[PDB]
């Protein structure tokens, strides 16, 4: 499955956590709020977002929603010699 | 009060257990 | 205090144990000191 | 050698091909067409 990072690496913690990410990522980019065009929240939203991050809010929301999820040969291998 | 609409998708947006 | 100070932590290494001891089965949890002493001496170094 | 993506998988790309990307990228960027401060070229050069 070709996902974002995000999600991939969410999913990939969670139990059974028989999925794996391989690889590298194939871009870099990053999720906006959005606005309709013309909107009179666009500019309070931008600094709303602009304060979240410098205030460290966005990173713990971050942490807290993604890293917080987190002998002996049997006769199956030797059976060919008893064939 | 408007409407912020959104997505159902782990884990951004949940519906609660016994929601 | 011990319960409620993991409860109520926010260090990563002890959110991760309070998330694990809350949802463990069975209960890792004992009533009392003694409890735990003969739960740890009968549990032949498998807890701690 | 730590060097930029770009220039390790050209490198890599080449004879004599013994060199190889080790890992992802330490961090994100990217290159620029650079003027002096105050130049009039900065507007004509990013439409470009």
């Amino acid at each position: 499955y070709l996902l974002e990072s995000t999600m991939n690496e969410y999913i990939e913690q969670r139990k059974p956590c028989d999925t794996m990410k391989v690889g590298g990522n194939l871009d870099s980019k990053g999720y906006g709020i959005a606005t309709p065009k013309g909107s009179a929240l666009r500019g309070p939203v931008n600094l709303a977002v602009l304060k979240l991050s410098e205030q460290g809010v966005l990173d713990k929301l971050k942490s807290k929603w993604w890293y917080d999820k987190g002998s002996a040969l049997s006769l199956s291998n030797v059976a060919g010699v008893f064939y | 009060t408007y409407i912020v609409t959104t997505i159902l998708e782990d884990p951004y947006v949940m519906l609660k257990k016994n929601a | 205090s011990t319960k409620e100070f993991f409860r109520r932590s926010k260090i990563a290494v002890f959110e991760k144990m309070w998330t694990y001891m809350k949802s463990a089965e069975p209960s890792v949890f004992v009533r009392t000191t003694e409890e735990g002493m003969i739960r740890v001496r009968k549990s032949k170094g498998k807890y701690a």
